[PDB]
């Protein structure tokens, strides 16, 4: 079903951490604001409402999360390990890492910036967008990637995870190393 | 004749079976609080026959309270002490078989 | 081999000790609106497991919080009150925690009895024949 | 696997209408996991 | 090296053991009477430890003595 | 018995089960 | 492993970018 | 040497003194209500000298017209201590013969 | 194990660490 | 052949290790209340190998300490001490029977 | 050498004995105001130590006074009070003294069992080959 | 190297209680 | 069977 004004009141602690673990909710109110962390793991939610503002971290592991609307703000990280998301929207305010391990993700917006590690492990993504800048480590193990973008910035160590890299970026400033 | 089989009889095998029975009864007591664990029983006649010539489930007296556990600790305690007495008696029977056998060979 | 009984009773006694400490924390934190980092205490419960395929030892496989909703109280003047003046408190229920205290202690002591009785049986096997 | 597990004590020995046990743990009792 | 050195070394080993057993027995006796007379600087735990060690030490002395006598009694019953 | 006993069911309506 | 099991380590949180970013 | 006096030590006399001490404490508790009775204390060192007396206890609080100087709080504690020490003396003196018999019999 | 077990923390506030 | 090593077997080295283990277990029990003390474990297989021809193992706590830092689980220590005493008694019986059989053969009694 | 377990268990008996004596003094002097404000009694506690340079004995390294502030009480009637009518009392907490009493007694008796069982192993060793 | 501290209740509580002297801790 | 003994299955 949906989340009402009083439905969410039963899933909030003293610090405004909303816990929806395995709750049979399919959507959240439009323009939703959560003071603390949001947990929607293992939920049938297919799309996040537009204007969602999270003061903490996002956790949607093993959930049905497939669509995210632009303009969403996350102060912490977005943990989506094992979700059903297919495409990442542009303009998401994210202050942590994007964990997309075990996801059907295919495309990423151009000039994407991740303030932490990016994990696209076991994803059918074909090509990292040009201008992609990562301030942490890069995980591409088990993915369909075989060609890197011409320019990318990975402040951490790039981990290949087994896939063969045929083309390397021309302009790459790496603070670490490259591991298979 | 004059073989350790003919000399000890079934006493050399009953000790092992009752040790197995104590192990099965002991794990029933330990797993009493584990939900969903079904009490396990041992058939002495069948196990003794198998050992001589080289585990079932226990039906509950009352329905479980919702954890799926069919272990009645009053029954497990009662069966454990009976096995221990029979295990001790089995060692007395088997032990004296050797001592009587040693008495005959030494004549004293 | 009665030495297996020692492993099973020892694993059971360890499991009961974990359950007792979980009950001790619930009774002590049944009235705490705050927490160490940022999340209101929720009644914890150890998870026992039997890896049935002899003896089957019982192993604790992690602590899981109760899924009961937090008891909301109307304390509008409290500093931590929400927009509606409600503060949330742990879902610890006194009656079930007391039963855990009784059940864990009685289960702990009966496993000592089995190990002590099993210890004697090994000793009588050593004295067999002499 | 074939491992049976769950929350012991007073929490489990209640009718399932209480719903005080998480559904993940509740299925774990069955034996499928 | 001569055989007397081995005999003297064996003799000193026995003398050392007897002195060690005697030292424990006297040590236990003093601690027993110190606690029994009413001295408050002596702990019952130390007294029980002291008499436990002396009892074990003397029991070891008895076992060695019996083996020595049995060997001698075995020795005297030999063809010669 | 060679077949495990069935877990008890505590329904609140019986009809639904 | 059991789902929803608690962890014995401080809970990575929000303030101090340090946690929000490092996995 | 090798005499019972030296083999038993002073543990042969301590058991008797702990019995006398227990008797006196029992008298004090029984005579706690009888007015005019003065609490009697036994000096341990005196029976130690007698081995190799029956004094009076000065009150810590005034009487209430009875003249009885028995403090039942003190007597119970002194009876508990004497009984514990009496058992230890039996253990000490009992083991003197157990070691003595093992030396003679060799077994 | 070969490494001695680490000491518990029990922090008053987790953020302070 | 006809040697004390080939006759006694590993029942002479095992006894020493079992007494070593009891010293370690008793140390943990005594030092249970000392804060900051870490429980000490002993590997029987490695110790027996070293004894036959001739490092610090710590025990991982089941639950966190209450602040003192001591990782001694006194419930486990008693259980291990009880097991060690039983296996040590068997080793003495095993080793004691080695000498009795040797004496029996050399005297025919 | 032949009695290593006794030296460790016995050391624990002496160590745990001191902790009980310290607990008795703390409870017997929980209401002793004494005089001044720095000569006032303070809760004392023994410090256990283990030198791990086999067996590690437990050695008491001296009695240490608690750092808890003294319990202040307003009483401008006691002649040993101060300018503001305050008498400072020992910082003895009854609940922590009761727990120490339980912990000391049980741990002390646990080492009795180990020391008593250690003697049995020594006695059985003398019966080897017999 | 030594491992010393007050045993019992004074050390088995969170350090925020601050009962053990700093030097001893 | 007892004449009037309750069953153990849903009515």
């Amino acid at each position: 079903y949906e989340l009402d004004y009083y439905s969410k009141f039963g899933h909030t602690d003293n610090y405004g951490n909303l816990d929806l673990r395995n709750k049979p909710y399919t959507q959240l109110p439009s323009g939703f604001v959560v003071k603390g962390n949001l947990n929607i793991s293992q939920t049938p939610i297919k799309k996040l409402p537009k204007g969602l503002d999270v003061g903490g971290s996002l956790e949607a592991t093993n959930s049905a999360l497939k669509t995210i609307r632009s303009g969403t703000k996350i102060k912490g990280y977005a943990n989506l390990l094992g979700s059903k998301i297919e495409s990442w929207p542009r303009g998401i305010k994210l202050g942590g890492y994007l964990n997309l391990t075990d996801t059907p993700l295919k495309t990423l917006p151009a000039k994407l910036r991740v303030k932490g590690d990016l994990s696209v492990i076991r994803t059918p993504i074909s090509a990292l967008p040009e201008g992609l800048v990562v301030d942490g480590n890069l995980y591409i193990g088990g993915s369909a990637l075989q060609v890197f973008p011409d320019t990318m910035t990975v402040k951490g160590n790039i981990f290949l995870g087994g896939n063969k890299i045929t083309k390397w970026p021309s302009n790459l400033t790496l603070g670490g190393a490259v591991a298979p | 004749a004059i073989s350790f089989d003919n000399a000890l009889g079934i006493h050399q095998h009953t000790v092992g079976v009752r040790e197995r029975n104590a192990e099965v009864i002991s794990t029933n007591i330990a797993q009493a609080n584990t939900p969903g664990y079904k009490a396990r029983g041992l058939d002495f006649a069948k196990e003794l026959q198998a050992a001589t010539s080289g585990k079932l489930y226990r039906l509950p007296t009352q329905p479980d309270t919702g954890d799926g556990n069919t272990v009645d600790l009053d029954l497990e305690r009662n069966l454990f002490m009976q096995n221990q007495i029979r295990h001790q008696a089995s060692l007395d029977f088997l032990g004296s078989k050797f001592k009587n056998l040693t008495k005959a060979i030494k004549g004293e | 081999s009665l030495f297996n009984v020692f492993n099973v009773t020892g694993s059971a006694m360890s499991a009961e000790s974990v359950r007792l400490n979980t009950t001790s924390s619930n009774l002590a934190n049944a009235d705490s609106v705050s927490s160490s980092a940022k999340d209101t205490y929720k009644a914890r419960h150890a998870v026992f497991g039997a890896e049935l395929s002899d003896t089957v030892p019982v192993k604790v496989m992690g602590i899981v919080e109760s899924d009961k909703p937090l008891s909301a109280e109307y304390n509008p003047d409290h500093p931590l009150a929400n927009e509606e003046g409600y503060i949330y408190k742990p879902n610890v229920n006194v009656m079930e925690e007391m039963a855990n205290m009784i059940s864990a202690s009685r289960a702990y002591q009966t496993n000592v009895q089995v190990a002590d009785s099993s210890k004697q049986m090994l000793l009588r096997t050593l004295q067999m024949g002499q | 696997g074939n491992m049976v597990a769950g929350i012991p004590g007073a929490l489990s020995n209640q009718p399932p209408a209480d719903a005080s046990i998480p559904q993940d743990v509740a299925q774990m009792k069955d034996g499928s996991v | 090296a001569s055989g007397a050195k081995v005999g003297a070394d064996f003799n000193d080993l026995l003398t050392k053991a007897i002195n060690n057993v005697n030292t424990l027995q006297k040590a236990s006796g003093d601690l027993q009477t110190r606690f029994d007379r009413g001295d408050a600087d002596v702990s019952l735990s130390d007294v029980m430890i002291a008499r436990n060690k002396s009892s074990v030490a003397f029991d070891a002395t008895v076992q060695i003595r019996n083996k020595l006598v049995e060997a001698y009694k075995d020795l005297m019953n030999m063809p010669v």
